[PDB]
DNA sequence: TTCACGGTTTCCTGTTATTGT
DNA sequence: AAACAATAACAGGAAACCGTG
């Protein structure tokens, strides 16, 4: 039990969290309900914001990691599209 | 009106007691918040701000990268640069200022 | 008086550096 | 030695806020 949550890594999360959607692309935000939605572990930390230590670390291992790909959202609002790189790097 | 988040570091800057906290790094307008936390509770204090910390307070300096009143020092955690005429709103050089400030340089 | 504006303050998304496990 | 976690510095968009002319 290497994370509170369990054995997966964050990005073996996120990973979950886009493979889970109809079209294999989510926003950040969606990112933040999924988890709260979908790890016990996260269950209860739903209404807490940015600054939250473990948001923080789901926008690092999406920028750091090669595996997630930013996608530009057509209007205004309203950010990007987290995908997996078809290579997966 | 009130006071300008520039204009209040320069105050500190040009106060010795404060030295502890923030100080010019002795390379021209270059300053350094050696200690943020402080910086921003006295500037939270001095607008009636008091959830102000440095995180905010960097977001207003970081409105002045556009407008050339202050810039960032790439690379030096929490240093900064006036890069307007500071010399002629002081009537000092850095040098001199420096001086009287008795300002050990980095 | 009300109004519009500048200068933030607040929050957020995104990228990066660093240090501990 | 290399991956991952934790955490923070930093850039800059969006919108709320608020004192002043
Ligand atoms: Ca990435």
């Amino acid at each position: 039990r290497r994370n509170a949550w369990g054995n997966l890594s964050y990005a073996d999360l996120i990973t979950k969290a886009i493979e889970s959607s109809a079209e294999k692309r989510l926003t950040l935000s969606q990112i933040y309900e999924w988890m709260v939605k979908s790890v016990p572990y996260f269950k209860d930390k739903g209404d807490s914001n940015s600054s939250a230590g473990w948001k923080n670390s789901i926008r690092h291992n999406l920028s750091l990691h090669s595996k997630f790909i930013r996608v530009q959202n057509e209007g205004t609002g309203k950010s990007s599209w987290w995908m997996l790189n078809p290579e997966g790097g | 009106g009130p006071i300008q988040l520039w204009q209040f570091l320069l105050e500190l800057l040009t106060d010795k007691s404060c030295q502890s906290f923030i100080s010019w790094t002795g390379d021209g307008w270059e300053f350094k918040l050696s200690d943020p936390d402080e910086v921003a509770r006295r500037w939270g204090k001095r607008k009636n701000k008091p959830k102000m910390n440095y995180e905010k307070l960097s977001r207003g300096l970081r409105y002045y990268y556009d407008k050339n009143i202050i810039h960032k020092t790439a690379g030096k955690r929490y240093v900064y640069r006036f890069v307007c005429d500071l010399q002629s709103l002081l009537g000092y050089t850095p040098e001199e200022l420096h001086a009287m400030l008795d300002v050990k340089p980095d």
